[PDB]
Parts: C-alpha cells; sequence; structure tokens
C-alpha cells in the first residue's frame, strides 16, 4: 500500500513512533555521509558540517560563535525535534461543589469498630444523594467559618487515627516481608515514610484530590503522589507518550480523580486515577483491558488467581457433547470400599471355619490381626505372579474394627444350615443376594436419585436462563473451537492422519498382529459363529 | 574467602551474593550478571582487626586478592586458567605458592606496607605463582620458579601494570 | 448500614411532563417502585460488609458474577436503571441528535431515520419486561443498541449507556394500557434528553477515545 | 500411592497437602514484567520479559490530599 | 487471606436456627449418605445442602487448600463448580437442586 497508510497502520498496531535518536558525532557523520557514496568527495552541506564536527576544537569554536554555554550545548542535543504541540490551557466547566464523606470501605477486614459510631459515620452515604443547584451556589455561600458541621467525618478521623496508630508497624513489616524493593505504586517505608501520611483506606473512588507527578514510565504510565504511602497511577501506554510528554512532566502539580481503589497485595497499583486538571483525554488511545496484578510464589492455582484479580476463566477446549442429553450417573463412590470390606469379611469368616481352634477362644466381635497394621503400608504394587497377564497387584488391608463379624457369622450359619437342608432335599441351595450387596444397591439408588434430581433441576434452569437470555455455559471457559492451530490430533482435518492412498502399512503404528495372534491361539478355527449374543442378553435368557 | 565468611556470619554473605534486583538494576555489573566478587569494607572486618595487625590478605582462590591495612584497603584482580592443561589440573599447591610469593615480596620489597601500588604489583607475582602451581599434579613436584613466575606476570599483565 | 438510600429526585418536576405523562404515573413509578427498591438494597447491604463498600457500577458487576446473578444484583440494578431513566428524560421535546452524537450515529447507523427505526423495532420486539439501551462499546469504539431482559444493564459487559428506556409494564400501563408502539413513539419524539446523552458521551470520551491519532510524517 | 497431588491428598488428613505446599515454586519465571506486543496482538500473541538484566538505573543526574468529592447536579442537562 | 468461600462464591450458613430449617422445606428434601470416599462432582445447577451428621472438607479443582463445613452448616454450591469432596466417617446430608430463583 501507500507509505502514509502503512505508517498509520504501524502507529496504530505495532506502536511505531519517531523517537529522537541522540547520536554521537561519529554516528551522525556516518548517517550523513553514507547517503552520497563510497570514497567520493562530500558535497552535501550537512555531511561536510559533520566531518568538521568530528573534531572537538571545531565544536568548541561553534559553541563560542553561537554564544551558548557548554551546559546549554549539552542540553541542545537533548532537544525534541519536529512539530511541537501548542501549550494546553485548563478549562473549568463551572463551580466545583464538594463534600467530605467517609469512604464506603472504611472498616478494615479484621478490625473491630463501634457499631453505633459506625452508623453515624455511614449516615453520610444517604445524605450524599441530595442535589444542589450549581448555578445559584455563589448566592448562598457563607464566609463565616467555625460553624460547619462535620461531626461524622471527625469521628471517622478519630477512628482512622486509632487504626493507623495500631497497624502502622504491622503494615510496614508486611511490606518489608512481601516486597523486596520500592517501586512507584508501593508502600513508602524506611526513610521515605514521614509521619502524617494518609493510609490507603482513607481514599475512595470518587474523591477529587491534588498531587504532583513523581515518576513517568513509558509502558505503565504516570505516577502522581497524593500524600500517602501508595502513589497514584494514571494509565498512559507506550505510543501516546510521544505527544503526552509535552503536557505531562515530572514535578508538575495536577488535579486527579480516583477511579478505582484496589488491594496492594494483588495489584501493582492500588489506586488508579484520571487527570482532571491537565485533561489529556483527547490524546489517549491505547487502553488497559485489565489492571496489573502480582504473580507471586504463594499462588499455585491459576483459577484462584483469576477469581481474585477478576479476570476471565482459563480457556478450555469446548466439548461437543450436550450436558442436557447424556446418560445419568448411578455408580456410587463408597461401592468400592463396601465391596472390598464385604470380600474381607467373607474371607476372614470362611478362614475361621478352616481353623476352628483359631476361632475358638476369641470372640468374633473383638479380633486383632495386627497391632501396627496401617492402610498406607497396605497399598503396594506386585507383578511377580502372572498366570496369563502381568500387572501390579494392589493390596488393601481392611481394618479389624471395620469388619462386623457377628452379622457375617450369623449369616454364614444360616446359609450353611439351609445349604445342608437343601442337600438333604437333593437340590443345590442358592441365595439371590447378601445384606451388604443390598446396601450397595441402596447407595447406588440414592446416588441415582441425586443425579436425577440434579438433571431435573438442570432442565428447568436451562429454560429459565434461555427464556431470560442468561448464558448456559460459563463465559470464557469454552472459547476456541479450532482457533489454536498446529494441534496434532489425527483428525484428518489439518491433514494429520496417514495418507488415504490405501493405508496398507500398519506395522509402524496400530498393528493388529498381536490381537489376531492371541485370537488364533485361543480359537484356531475362526468359523462362522452359530450363536452370537450379548452377555446381558444371555444372562436374561438364562433367567427368563 | 570461605574462612572469612565462616568467621563473619557466612549465611549473611550467602544471602547477599544471591540478591537479585526485582525491577531494575542500579549498576552495570548487575545487568550483565557476572560472578560475584565482593570487596569487604573495613567496617565489616573491624571485629577481626587488632592493633598489632599490619596486613590482612583475603584470597579468593587465585582469582581475586584483597588487602587490608590501617591506611588503605583494596583488591587485586587475578585470573585462573586450570582448563588450559585439562589432564593434570591439580590445585593442591596453589595456596602454598601464593603464601611463598607474598613472603618473598615482603622480605624483598620493604615499601609494600606503606605504598599501595607497590603492594598490588608485588601481589601480582604471588597470583602468577599460584596460576603456575595449578598446572601440575603434586604440590612439591609442580612448584614454580622465580623466572617462570616473572615470565607469566609479564605475559598476563600489560606493561603498565607490572 | 444504609447506603444509596436516597431517592434521586428527578432533573425536572414530577408534574413537568404532564401533557404526555401524568404526574400520577411518575409519582407511582418513582414514589413506589423506586422507594421499594432502595429500601431493600440498603437492607441487603447492611448484612454483607464486603458488598457494602463498593461503587454502584462495581457492585452491579460483582453481583452479576459472570452469568450467575447474586441476590443483591436485582435491587441494585433496578435502582440504578430507574435513576438513569429519570435523568435520561428532560422537560423538553427532543427530535434531533446533538452535534457530537449525530456524527457517531451517521458513522454507525448511517442515518437518524434508520437509528430510530431500529430503536422502535428493538423496543417492540422485546417480549415481557426489560430495558433497551444505546451504548458505546469500549472494544469496538462504535455505537450500538442493546435490549436487556428484566433488571440487566450494560455495565456488566463494560459498556457505557447513553440512553435507556423502561419496558417494564409498570412504567406505561396506567397511561397506555397496551399500546407499546405509542409509548415508544412518544418517548422518541417528545420525551428524550439528547443533551444528557451528549453529556454522557463526552464523559465516556475520557474512557473510550472516538477519534484518530496524529501520525507524524517521518 | 503418591500423595504429592492436592487431589490425591485426603481432606481429613492434610499432611500430604502440607508437604506439597511446603515445596518451593519453580524458577521458570524470569522475575520480570510481562511486556506484551501490540504488533502481534491481532495475530497469535507473543511476550517479552523485562527484568533487571535489561533495564538499569542511570543514577543521580543533577496541600496534596483528598480535597473532597463531587456532589450531584440539579441542572444535569 | 480472604476465605476460599468468598473466592468461589460459596455461601455457607453456620448454626442455622430451627425457624430457618423450617423454611425452604429442609425436612422434605431428599437424603444422601456416604462413608469414606472421594466424590468428584461438577455442579450444573445450584445445590442447597444441609449436612446433618458427618463432616465434609471440599478442595477446589487444582487448589492446595480446602473448605471445611460442619453439621450445623447450610452450604449452597454455585453453578459451574468443579471440586472434590472427601469424607472420613458417616456423612448424611439433605440436598435440593434449585434453578434460577428459589
Ligand atoms: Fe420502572
Amino acid at each position: 500500500e501507500s507509505e502514509e497508510e502503512a505508517r498509520r497502520k504501524n502507529w496504530v498496531d505495532r506502536g511505531w513512533a519517531p523517537w529522537e535518536e541522540i547520536l554521537s558525532p561519529e554516528a551522525n557523520f556516518a548517517r550523513k555521509s553514507l547517503n552520497e557514496g563510497e570514497e567520493v568527495a562530500l558535497q552535501s552541506p550537512e555531511a561536510i558540517e559533520a566531518f568538521k564536527m568530528l573534531s572537538p576544537n571545531y565544536r568548541k569554536k561553534k559553541i563560542s560563535d553561537m554564544g551558548i554555554t557548554e551546559d546549554e550545548y549539552y542540553a541542545k542535543q537533548f532537544e525534541i525535534k519536529g512539530e511541537i504541540p501548542e501549550p494546553l490551557s485548563t478549562m473549568w466547566a463551572g463551580p466545583l461543589v464538594v463534600r467530605h464523606v467517609p469512604p464506603r470501605d472504611w472498616p478494615p477486614r479484621g478490625w473491630e469498630v463501634d457499631k453505633k459510631e459506625l452508623e453515624f459515620i455511614r449516615e453520610t452515604h444517604k445524605l450524599q444523594s441530595v442535589r444542589v443547584d450549581y448555578d445559584k451556589v455563589e448566592e448562598m455561600v457563607k464566609m463565616e467559618t467555625d460553624d460547619m458541621g462535620l461531626d461524622r467525618y471527625k469521628m471517622f478521623l478519630k477512628q482512622y487515627n486509632e487504626w493507623v496508630a495500631a497497624n502502622k508497624d504491622r503494615l510496614e513489616k508486611e511490606s518489608y516481608k512481601y516486597d523486596q524493593d520500592y517501586y512507584p505504586g508501593r508502600r513508602k517505608r524506611g526513610k521515605d515514610y514521614q509521619d502524617g501520611m494518609y493510609e490507603l483506606p482513607f481514599y475512595y473512588p470518587g474523591q477529587i484530590c491534588a498531587g504532583k507527578v513523581t515518576a513517568i514510565h513509558l509502558y505503565q504510565g504516570a505516577f502522581v503522589d497524593i500524600g500517602g504511602v501508595h502513589d497514584g497511577w494514571v494509565p498512559i501506554k507506550r505510543n501516546d507518550w510521544y505527544w503526552i510528554r509535552h503536557h505531562i512532566k515530572v514535578g508538575m502539580h495536577v488535579i486527579v480523580e480516583i477511579l478505582a481503589k484496589r488491594d496492594p497485595y494483588r495489584f501493582r497499583f492500588p489506586i488508579e486515577m484520571r487527570f482532571i486538571d491537565p485533561n489529556i483525554d483527547h490524546l489517549i488511545f491505547n487502553r488497559f483491558d485489565f489492571a496489573p496484578i502480582f504473580h507471586r510464589d504463594e499462588d499455585t492455582n491459576l483459577d484462584e488467581l483469576r477469581r481474585d484479580c477478576g479476570r476471565q476463566p482459563l480457556p478450555r477446549k469446548d466439548p461437543g457433547v450436550k450436558v442436557e442429553e447424556e446418560p445419568l450417573l448411578s455408580n456410587h463412590p463408597y461401592v468400592d470400599k463396601l465391596w472390598q470390606i464385604h470380600n474381607a469379611e467373607q474371607m476372614i469368616l470362611d478362614d475361621m471355619e478352616a481353623n476352628p481352634v483359631k476361632y475358638k477362644g476369641k470372640n468374633l466381635t473383638e479380633l486383632t490381626d495386627d497391632e501396627d497394621f496401617d492402610e498406607e503400608n497396605r497399598i503396594e504394587y506386585s507383578k511377580a505372579y502372572y498366570k496369563k497377564a502381568l500387572l501390579p497387584k494392589m493390596i488393601t488391608k481392611v481394618s479389624v474394627k471395620e469388619l462386623d463379624l457377628e452379622a457375617a457369622f450369623a449369616e454364614r450359619q444360616h446359609h450353611n444350615k439351609l445349604r445342608m437342608e437343601a442337600q438333604e432335599r437333593g437340590e443345590v441351595y442358592k441365595i439371590p443376594k447378601l445384606r451388604r450387596n443390598i446396601e450397595m444397591d441402596e447407595y447406588d439408588f440414592i446416588h441415582w436419585r441425586r443425579s436425577l434430581e440434579e438433571r431435573e433441576a438442570m432442565l428447568r434452569d436451562i429454560s429459565c436462563r434461555r427464556a431470560l437470555g442468561l448464558p448456559l455455559e460459563e463465559p470464557g471457559r469454552y472459547v476456541d473451537p479450532s482457533a489454536f492451530g498446529k494441534d496434532q490430533y489425527d483428525p484428518d482435518s489439518p491433514l494429520y492422519r496417514y495418507d488415504y492412498w490405501g493405508e496398507p502399512k500398519n506395522s509402524e503404528k496400530s498393528k493388529q498382529e498381536r490381537m489376531t495372534d492371541v485370537h488364533n491361539k485361543s480359537i484356531v478355527g475362526k468359523g462362522t459363529v452359530w450363536y452370537e449374543m450379548a452377555y446381558e442378553d444371555a444372562v436374561k435368557e438364562r433367567m427368563q | 574467602r570461605q574462612e572469612l565468611e565462616f568467621l563473619l556470619d557466612e549465611e549473611h554473605y550467602e544471602r547477599k551474593r544471591n540478591y537479585r534486583p526485582q525491577y531494575f538494576a542500579e549498576n552495570f555489573e548487575q545487568t550483565k550478571q557476572r560472578r560475584d566478587y565482593y570487596h569487604y569494607t573495613p567496617a565489616e572486618i573491624a571485629p577481626l582487626w587488632h592493633d598489632g595487625l599490619k596486613l590482612l590478605f583475603v584470597t579468593d582462590g587465585t582469582l581475586r586478592l584483597h588487602y587490608y591495612s590501617p591506611s588503605f584497603d583494596g583488591v587485586v584482580v587475578g585470573t585462573e586458567d586450570v582448563l588450559i592443561t585439562p589432564f593434570t589440573c591439580d590445585r593442591t599447591g596453589s595456596g602454598d605458592a601464593v603464601v611463598a610469593g607474598i613472603m618473598r615480596k615482603l622480605t624483598t620489597q620493604p615499601e609494600m606496607y606503606h605504598d599501595q601500588d607497590v603492594l598490588e604489583r608485588q601481589l601480582r607475582f604471588a597470583i602468577a605463582a599460584g596460576i603456575i602451581s595449578q598446572w601440575t599434579i603434586g604440590a612439591v613436584r609442580g612448584f614454580p620458579t622465580e623466572s617462570a613466575t616473572q615470565n607469566l606476570k609479564e605475559q598476563v599483565y600489560v606493561p603498565s601494570m607490572w | 448500614v444504609f447506603a444509596y438510600y436516597g431517592l434521586k429526585t428527578p432533573p425536572y418536576k414530577l408534574d413537568a411532563l404532564e401533557p404526555y405523562m401524568s404526574q400520577k404515573m411518575l409519582e407511582v413509578h418513582w414514589g413506589e417502585h423506586h422507594r421499594s427498591y432502595v429500601e431493600a438494597l440498603n437492607k441487603q447491604l447492611e448484612k454483607n460488609d464486603i458488598l457494602y463498600g463498593c461503587t454502584m457500577e462495581e457492585l452491579i458487576k460483582v453481583t452479576y458474577n459472570n452469568g450467575n446473578p447474586l441476590p443483591e444484583f436485582s435491587d441494585a440494578a433496578q435502582v440504578w436503571n430507574h435513576d438513569f431513566f429519570w435523568e435520561s428524560m428532560q422537560p423538553g421535546g427532543g427530535d434531533m441528535p446533538k452535534l457530537g452524537l449525530l456524527q457517531q450515529i451517521e458513522k454507525d447507523f448511517g442515518s437518524f431515520t434508520n437509528f430510530r427505526e431500529k430503536f422502535t423495532e428493538a423496543a417492540l420486539a422485546l417480549f415481557g419486561s426489560g430495558w433497551i439501551w444505546l451504548v458505546l462499546k469500549r472494544e469496538e469504539k462504535r455505537l450500538a443498541i442493546v435490549k436487556t431482559s428484566n433488571a440487566v444493564n450494560p455495565l456488566v459487559w463494560n459498556d457505557i449507556p447513553l440512553i435507556g428506556l423502561d419496558l417494564w409494564e409498570h412504567a406505561y400501563y396506567l397511561d397506555y394500557k397496551n399500546d407499546k408502539a405509542k409509548y415508544v413513539n412518544v418517548f422518541m419524539n417528545h420525551l428524550v434528553s439528547w443533551d444528557a446523552a451528549l453529556g454522557r458521551m463526552a464523559r465516556a470520551q475520557a474512557f473510550v477515545n472516538l477519534g484518530e491519532p496524529k501520525i507524524p510524517v517521518a | 500411592d503418591n500423595g504429592s497431588d492436592c487431589t490425591n491428598i485426603n481432606p481429613f488428613s492434610s499432611i500430604y497437602s502440607y508437604s506439597k505446599a511446603k515445596i518451593q515454586q519453580s524458577i521458570n519465571q524470569p522475575q520480570g514484567t510481562i511486556h506484551t506486543l501490540l504488533n502481534r496482538n491481532k495475530e497469535c500473541q507473543s511476550l517479552i520479559i523485562l527484568s533487571a538484566a535489561n533495564c538499569s538505573r542511570m543514577g543521580p543526574f543533577k496541600s496534596l490530599g483528598p480535597l473532597g468529592t463531587s456532589l450531584p447536579i440539579e441542572n444535569f442537562y | 487471606e480472604k476465605p476460599l468461600e468468598e473466592l468461589y462464591n460459596v455461601r455457607v450458613e453456620r448454626n442455622v436456627t430451627k425457624d430457618r430449617l423450617m423454611e425452604l422445606g429442609v425436612p422434605r428434601w431428599s437424603m444422601w449418605k456416604t462413608g469414606k470416599c472421594k466424590l468428584p462432582w461438577d455442579w450444573h445447577v445450584d445445590q442447597l445442602v444441609y449436612i446433618e451428621e458427618g463432616e465434609v472438607r471440599v478442595v477446589p479443582e487444582g487448589s492446595q487448600r480446602f473448605m471445611q463445613f460442619v453439621a450445623g452448616d447450610l452450604v449452597r454450591y454455585p453453578k459451574w463448580f468443579e471440586a472434590d469432596l472427601y469424607f472420613n466417617d458417616f456423612y448424611q446430608e439433605r440436598y435440593s437442586f434449585r434453578a434460577y430463583g428459589d
């Protein structure tokens, strides 16, 4: 495209700016001379001027001729070049009618104050909602002081003096512990902490204040000291400074307004302000989407950090399944422990039968296999014994008191009595289910009831939300369907799957040789199956 | 250096050498992140200083050398090149050679106590002696002579410094 | 314990707009509905000190909780929106956009007629109770129109509302029982404060800059 | 068997959770400021980390308070 | 420093009164019980739980800290909540899944 459009695009997107290059004499001579050519007599005036300026005596002669001092010539090099903006003039819209209200977040988290006095302090909040006619203000002003009523604010001042006298050293200790070095936007400590400064709870967004600029940062912005341990912050980004540097300078006294007050621990700049007095808003184009925060060592869960700093949730790939239409969950978590304790009870009860002498002399209710038995030592991996397959054998040691052997003993007595009775009859005795299995089924049933109630409420919630337009999924959690590219998933959409030229080569990956081999070892004759049916269907046919 | 730190709250200097500027550096050395060569102030060495002490040498392992006197304090820069001969590489007799060179220069040059530049130019000799002593297995076997030490001192240091 | 207690009086008298809205309706809408909300809002804020010490915009944005409104989102939202509604209307008829606003409307809508047509269409299309807004989007730096069900207001999406209208029935039933199109047409032709909208746009210009930067030739 | 994970650690017995929390954080972060690129903002973004190695302080080259808070205006127009 | 209940918007009412239990139909809620187990659950809707007997400590997903509730607590779990619940003894609760509103 054109050079103008390209330069505009650079300035807008990439942050280009014609920053002043403070070159050395040799660098300036190199930049001026190379334009003409190599080993050619210099004819440009600036090239010959730089060639003469390569000598210190010529520079001294030029300084003496111009009449400026050496200190002035040193500063002439550090001079902004190009178009210079016109000086900005402050304009006031009208009379500024103000109030002194206590902040809304005065009570610090973890500090106790009088409730009756707190109500008198907070009563100003309802009074602040009264309109005043600004045009007729001057007609009603009274020049007699000592009659103003600020009892609520004075009591707030007393309560704040109490808190600061209590917690000054504690705040300084916490700042020294958490923060190693001082930075604009941090608590002033050590020599910088002169007494009489206003703490952070003293401020509140909406209060007009006045201060002087103390630091100017290119990327972060401008910092204004408003008489407190924490300076103020005005967000000014990289590219706007090229034009804002002629209106905002260090040591200038400005009027600022507090927009948001935050926490120093979780935010680099607790208070964010705007420049009412300079009014540089026409100039600012690059904005901050989210406030700067501290990523500290204590933070180990990114989701907690995102919730604390107010940022959106971590992006995740969006599953294509619909939560409304899905199979319910009936499996119970306690089912595994109930099954394992059932097996342990059955085994110990059957083994007490094999050793009647061991069972004799010891009550079924009170028994101890090992005194130092622990569940932690029980968990282990063992793959030494392998009949067909080798895998780690997880070991679980049920506790002695965990098993209630009296019920198992009575159950087994009744069961073997009925077994021998049915053998006298001439038929094998069969029992449908034991007690603990029925209890596990009841656990599964109550879990299924919980899941069913959850889904039934979810259907109504879907409707309600949809009716009222509220979103169904958490905004920001499922964002990118495909947006992140170069993701290898073998889906044949980015052409990551094997070429569809026949796919005859499978020895490298997904080789089905071992499965066919073990199937031929199990069943050599792969004849057409005369009877093919599901397991549950076969079990039901056996039942029905 | 390790002995002096052990006698002077070694954990303090250990925390000092591990200090890193959080936001921005305050000097050129911190920007390039080179190895730490701390020069101890005379205030820190005051508890270990007595009236009868003339000179105190804090060697940093044939790489830096600090000298302390009632009048002046400073540090002599040095270097180590054990890697030049990888196969022998024995440092067993470096410190003994450094002490021997220091004693030789003290017995020969009497202005080392009073003059600082002469002190540094003479300590460069002991530094070169240690550098030569690190290239040979065996403390007694690989000990430098005066001619070799002078040659290494002239080769390593510029003519103005020696 | 009580904050935001005040019932914002309107910039005009309750009987100022009598030719087109009866004092009674305004008296009912304000006297009763507005009072009802604030009294419950301060009661809810007395309980929780954390939500007590927050700005109204910040309180609304926190209580919205990114799709799951808190039990204090409603009251607050309603109070704020009703207050905005009172301020968004003036004792004088507005049929023309102001100079700064016009340029923006032409830039995005392309005409004032198309803007009014889309506004009326969105107001009539919304089924039930809610509000309609003309807002500036911080991300796109453009004007747009949003319809929100019930108490929801744009601040939850980081937008600056310039004008808003109550589509809750309580606002219009006493006067006009079932003609929402008339109620709208009246608010578009005679009862709208474009000067307040231009003022809100000028205030938002500090947050969102609607213009082009100066590119030095170099 | 390993309990270093927070999910693996039981809630009743939080000894494993305490042991995991006792572990110090990694040094992967360069201890700097995350400086984004507006040029790559529209496309896949990139990050520049500015630390004490990159930025240095040159050295020494050579009333204020919350006045109040604004009140509402009757003539809001 | 801020409790995890505040971060994850987990509202818990400790030591509820008898009149409070009478309201909302806490007696008519469905019952659920467990022993010692780990239940990973994702809340697709808000759930009001009155823990009657046991004690439950819940950890957020990926968090090394836990929230503990006692038998006198009425805990409401927020929507889109992913957390793991651990139990160490008999734990009986009364659960009611509520949609937008009450
Ligand atoms: Fe209304």
